[PDB]
């Protein structure tokens, strides 16, 4: 089925940035337009990096020029030695006509451009992120480029989850006073969700296989009753115990850091107080 | 405090004392604790009578 | 790997800390979750689709 | 039990120490009935009444020499110790009559809580 | 509701640093504040962006080392970066040098920013070291003498992605020099005395920061099963030790310090608590059903 | 699989001839689990005949246990030791499907057996043969199982089994809820700090207004 | 010069067989090393008391008791080191002035 | 005398964090009175 799309979590942290600048920038968030560069490797293409494309405004449309991303070709050529174009990415949220009119000439500068779909005011579960293949079509008149959305993956290298976690850690919670407990709480919370939807899914299936809407497939219900009997997992003493000790130690640990901010409490009380009520 | 060990009259054994260091922990946790709060409750106790100007003429 | 107990006469192979065996069930969980998921996924790819089209509403 | 009421209506919150509590203090222990005091015992006093004036450290050494007092005669050595430690400690220039009868018997408690004569902060 | 604050356009300081006041970094520019003391700034914060971005060059370079530029501003007592832009030079895993093609390189990439509409400008540079830990050579030293005595804001950045690779946590080193004349720990080198390290930290804003939960959600299995605080105590044991160490100094200075040890202790506080809570909310789910 | 092997066969063929597939399905190794075989019309329509004994010994095999061959042991035809064999690897598998530390005399008793070596080579070849995987523990006389395939299920448990999932269902609801109120909480008083800490501001910054006269 | 020999030997093979026991019986190693029970005995001692076997003999049992026991818990020590900080920094607080 | 494994010694530590937490809530209380004063802002 057409090409198997390789997505990388680097472009989208380059739209995100590129979006983020122009609305600090301008005030009042408008539309950014770039490319997406990367490896071919017979029906499967991946995407490496992306870099903005100065993009013209005449009338009311955008127009890419040519010049300008024939300088730029060579320039990251220097570093990136075996890296080709493949599309480019813009902020919004259906296709509209004009997204059209832009592939237009990206079409012309390469045969079969690929198209990414970033939507910053996304309310759903769903990735905003959306990969799109250009279709020419065969009926007569006003030949529209269709636009075929395929499936993207999150292939990683070795150096992608530690990085993510490393900076994921802090987010600068202390900073904004968003409260950890807002992050903490909250991060986990949408796993549970998600688990939840699932086990949710397998119930309702169960359920229609036992009402008749689906065949008794009578191979998915073994492994839902295997399943249903592993659930109350190590209720064990040595569990209970280790759990008990934990807890502990951990209760422990916060006596000692909650004795020493009302020491330091104390300590800026009889400081205050030594100069109030108290000469020297 | 030399040795640590225990005497067995009984038997007349001196078996050797192992000290449990998670035990020892949570006491001298737990009465630093308790020390602090009455030295909390004292001083705080000291300021309210130190701005009244209590001085026993 | 292992530790001999002569008094007993007992060879001890290897012991498990309670709470890594927790975690371990706990991903063995999960990926029975998964793989019964992706198979029922499998059989009927048009139910499954429409069921979760009709959740996520 | 006027002194009870008494109290509870003329402190500004129970966490208050007015010139009524060393006299309810001594009623409950020239008679002997140690119980009602407990309540007004097991507080930790925060903020001293001024009175608008009066108000002398009479009032403050007696209270923390009769609960001390009060404290042994329950047999809780522990808070007091405590008492009779607060009681010394009080801010002074010349030698008073009830505070020789807070460090006398300061020695005792402490003898009898601790294994010895615990040293004066 | 379920997030309560969510976001449609709000935002706040986070999402405030990114942004360029012309006037202000013209006054602090003219104002020269740095250049009347040595210990001046000693926090540096970098995007994350730049961080990936550093990674994959070090991780291209391969056991042979790279070499590229950096891009920022500076803010009061603290740095700012949030960029990285990579250099096409090559050379052995113990040595590199510059030529020609760096140096038509990075105009052209400074211009082709200018006209994207890009208004950084350069701050530093980072160096890759292949496996000998995170130090500043003697030529690295010089270097670093000639460029922050010539262009006064500037700073170094030196990462070991062999060791980062291997450990798994990154080796990021921050680095400003003290000037020459200025004299007043075998793994720093040799040229401890000339050279000093700096704190990193680091930012992300409102749209980066929920890309970058909304793309760490496809982890639940890991997220729920992790079970933190048993693969971290080495972490948490050091913390305490060095908080021990911390409040000895605070103790000393007493007879400020105080805070920092405070707020080091909540820290640790918090991050113990937050286990305990993941643990327990764990054991709620999982072990509390079918009896 | 094993069972699609052995099913197309019994299609054809009835009556001793079924039988003895029916037989050899039982007797060859890998094969556990007897639901499809079962689930066929010819398998079922044994019950009207001379082969009914053939019909409860699969029915034993599917979904009954080792005891369930004890009070009805002269009415079924002799086993051979395979299919012994078989009958208590599915028992240990039964059994540990509810507990998972088993103790080594409730399988003494329940498989009917005499030396405790025999048992633990029956458990040690029930592992080989990677039905349950799991470990011994000889001083404390158990066997502790970490995952055990699910045996067969008739078509009246199932709801028994929707049970189960509503209530973990439910479960994950409640903790759900109770997260929300909790972080509500937290944000709120993160708020009443600042206020506070802000209107502490206002009033001193007054102050000065009313005092730089 | 020989004396100094059979001792090393000895001492050597006494270490190699130790080491994957808890709980081993002395005369089991005084048929080991072909040694009566009193020099095994010396030997144990000699050893323990430079630092090289980590272990203890139980004399009344005739035992010796490896050291295959006390985990990592410098956690504990750590947060001991704390609290004695902590200690002292509430004298500095408490009796500032008041 | 015991084993700090029993949940009636984290009953006890939690009794111990409320005290801590209402002394320091008295102390903060305290303090922006001070804060407050009109003698605390001539120095």
């Amino acid at each position: 089925g057409s090409v198997s799309v390789a997505l990388h979590p680097l472009v989208i942290l380059n739209i995100s940035d590129h979006w983020i600048r122009m609305r600090s920038q301008e005030g009042r968030p408008v539309q950014v337009i770039g490319a997406l560069i990367g490896k071919q490797e017979g029906r499967n293409i991946e995407v490496m990096n992306s870099f903005e494309l100065l993009s013209h405004t005449v009338e009311e449309k955008i127009i890419i020029d040519k010049e300008y991303y024939y300088t730029k070709e060579e320039q990251f050529k220097q570093v990136f030695k075996e890296l080709e174009f493949l599309g480019w990415y813009t902020t919004g949220g259906p296709p509209d006509p004009s997204d059209i009119h832009v592939h237009k000439q990206v079409c012309e500068i390469i045969e079969s451009p690929l198209f990414l779909k970033l939507n910053p005011m996304t309310k759903h579960t769903d990735l905003p992120v959306s990969v799109f293949e250009s279709v020419i079509d065969i009926i007569n008149g006003e030949a529209t480029m269709l636009f075929a959305e395929l499936t993207y993956t999150l292939a990683t290298e070795e150096a992608e989850r530690i990085g993510v976690d490393h900076v994921a850690r802090m987010t600068a919670t202390g900073s904004g006073e968003n409260s950890t407990v807002a992050e903490h709480l909250i991060a986990q919370h949408s796993a549970i969700k998600m688990l939840h939807s699932r086990v949710k899914l397998i119930l309702e299936y169960v359920k229609a296989s036992e009402a008749g809407e689906v065949p008794f497939n009578h191979e998915i219900l073994r492994e839902a009753y295997a399943l249903c009997h592993c659930l109350p997992v190590l209720s064990t003493d040595k569990f209970k115990t280790d759990f008990y000790d934990q807890c502990n130690d951990v209760g422990l640990m916060a006596y000692l850091g909650t004795i020493t901010k009302t020491c330091n409490t104390m300590n800026q009380f009889v400081n205050k107080f030594n100069v109030l009520y108290d000469r020297q | 405090g030399l040795i640590s060990a225990r005497v067995d009259s009984h038997s007349k054994i001196l078996y050797a004392r192992d000290v449990d260091q998670r035990s020892t922990t949570f006491e001298k946790s737990l009465l630093m604790g308790k020390e602090f709060q009455r030295r909390a409750k004292a001083m705080m106790l000291r300021a309210a009578v130190l701005r009244n100007q209590i001085h026993v003429k | 790997n292992g530790f001999i107990d002569q008094i007993d006469g007992i060879v001890h192979f290897e012991t498990r800390e309670a709470l890594p065996t927790w975690d371990k069930q706990i991903q063995s969980l999960c990926f029975q979750v998964n793989n019964l998921l992706e198979k029922i996924s499998q059989t009927a790819p048009e139910w499954t689709a429409q069921a979760m089209e009709a959740q996520m509403a | 039990g006027i002194l009870k009421q008494a109290i509870d209506k003329m402190q500004m919150n129970t966490n208050q120490l007015t010139s009524i509590h060393a006299d309810l203090c001594q009623l409950c222990l020239l008679a002997k009935c140690f119980k009602p005091a407990l309540p007004y015992l097991d507080v930790d006093m925060m903020d001293i009444c001024k009175e608008n004036g009066a108000y002398d450290a009479k009032h403050f050494l007696c209270y923390y020499y009769y609960g001390g007092m009060i404290y042994t005669g329950l047999k809780n050595f522990e808070r007091a110790l405590y008492f009779y430690e607060q009681a010394i400690t009080t801010p002074a220039m010349a030698v008073s009559h009830i505070m020789l009868e807070s460090y006398k018997k300061y020695i005792l408690v402490s003898l009898i809580l601790l294994g010895k004569v615990q040293q004066l902060p | 509701t379920w997030e309560l604050a969510n976001n449609m356009q709000e935002a706040q300081s986070i999402d405030e640093i990114y942004k360029y006041d012309k006037k202000q970094q013209q006054e602090i520019l003219a104002a020269k504040p740095w250049t009347k003391d040595h210990h001046y700034f000693k926090y540096c914060k970098i995007s994350a962006l730049a961080l990936l971005k550093m990674v994959m060059h070090a991780r291209s370079g391969g056991n042979l080392a790279v070499m590229g530029l950096m891009l920022g501003k500076v803010d009061g007592e603290t740095m700012i970066i949030m960029d990285s832009f990579a250099l096409p030079v090559e050379g052995t895993e113990t040595r590199v040098n510059a030529q020609a093609a760096a140096y038509e390189y990075m105009a052209a990439y400074i211009e082709n920013a200018k006209q994207v509409g890009r208004l950084e400008n350069a701050i530093g540079w980072y160096h890759s070291h292949p496996g000998y830990g995170c130090w500043l050579s003697g030529i690295n030293v010089s270097t670093q003498m000639l460029n922050q005595q010539f262009q006064e804001p500037f700073v170094a950045v030196v990462i070991d992605p062999t060791r980062t690779i291997s450990a798994g946590k990154v080796n990021l080193g921050a680095f400003r020099t003290y000037p020459k004349g200025y004299k007043p720990i075998e793994d720093f080198g040799v040229h401890c005395k000339q050279y000093y390290a700096l704190e990193v930290s680091y930012f992300k804003s409102s749209l980066d920061r929920k890309l970058l939960e909304l793309l760490w959600n496809k982890y639940w299995v890991n997220t729920l099963s992790s079970s933190s605080l048993l693969t971290n105590a080495d972490y948490t044991t050091g913390q305490v030790f060095d908080l021990s160490e911390k409040l000895e100094q605070s103790e000393a200075q007493l007879g400020d310090k105080l805070a920092k040890a405070t707020r080091d202790s909540c820290k640790t506080t918090i991050e113990a608590i937050h286990g305990l809570m993941s643990q327990v909310i764990k054991d709620k789910l999982f072990n509390q059903i079918n009896i | 699989n094993l069972l699609e092997q052995f099913i197309l066969l019994a299609k054809g063929t009835s009556g001793s001839a079924l039988t003895a597939l029916i037989s050899q399905v039982l007797e060859a190794p890998g094969v556990y689990v007897f639901g499809e075989l079962l689930e066929l019309a010819n398998v079922q329509e044994l019950a009207e005949g001379a082969n009914a004994a053939y019909l409860q010994l699969l029915n034993l095999f599917a979904y009954g246990t080792y005891p369930d061959y004890i009070a009805n042991k002269e009415s079924l035809p002799e086993l051979s030791t395979a299919q012994q064999n078989k009958l208590k690897h599915l028992t240990i598998v039964s059994l540990a499907s509810r507990m998972k530390c088993i103790p080594y005399s409730v399988l003494l008793k329940d498989l009917e057996m005499r030396n405790l070596r025999e048992l633990e080579d029956l458990i040690i070849e029930a592992v080989y043969t990677d039905i349950i995987q799991g470990k011994l523990d000889q001083r404390n006389q158990l066997l502790e199982v970490d995952f055990c395939i699910g045996r067969d299920i008739r078509k009246k448990d199932i709801n028994n089994i929707v049970k189960t999932l509503h209530e973990w269902c439910d479960g994950c609801e409640a903790v759900l809820l109770g997260i929300e109120q909790q972080v509500l909480r937290a944000n709120q008083y993160k708020e009443n700090h600042n206020r506070t800490q802000q209107q502490v501001e206002a009033e001193v910054t007054n102050i000065k207004k009313t005092l730089k006269a | 010069h020989i004396e100094e020999l059979l001792r090393n030997i000895r001492t050597q093979v006494l270490i190699k067989l130790i080491k994957p026991y808890t709980r081993i019986h002395i005369p089991f190693i005084s048929k080991e090393l072909n040694i009566d029970v009193a020099d095994v005995e010396s030997l144990l001692v000699q050893c323990i008391l430079d630092n090289t076997i980590h272990g203890r003999i139980d004399q009344v049992n005739q035992l010796l008791e490896l050291d295959h026991q006390k985990r990592g818990g410098a956690r504990y020590t750590a947060l001991d080191k704390w609290t004695n900080q902590l200690n002292s920094l509430n004298q500095a607080v408490v009796s500032k002035l008041a | 005398p015991e084993k700090y494994n029993n949940p009636a010694m984290l009953h006890n530590i939690d009794q111990e964090m409320l005290k801590c937490i209402e002394l320091d809530e008295r102390l903060k209380a305290m303090d922006q009175e001070i804060t407050v004063n009109p003698q605390f802002v001539q120095k």
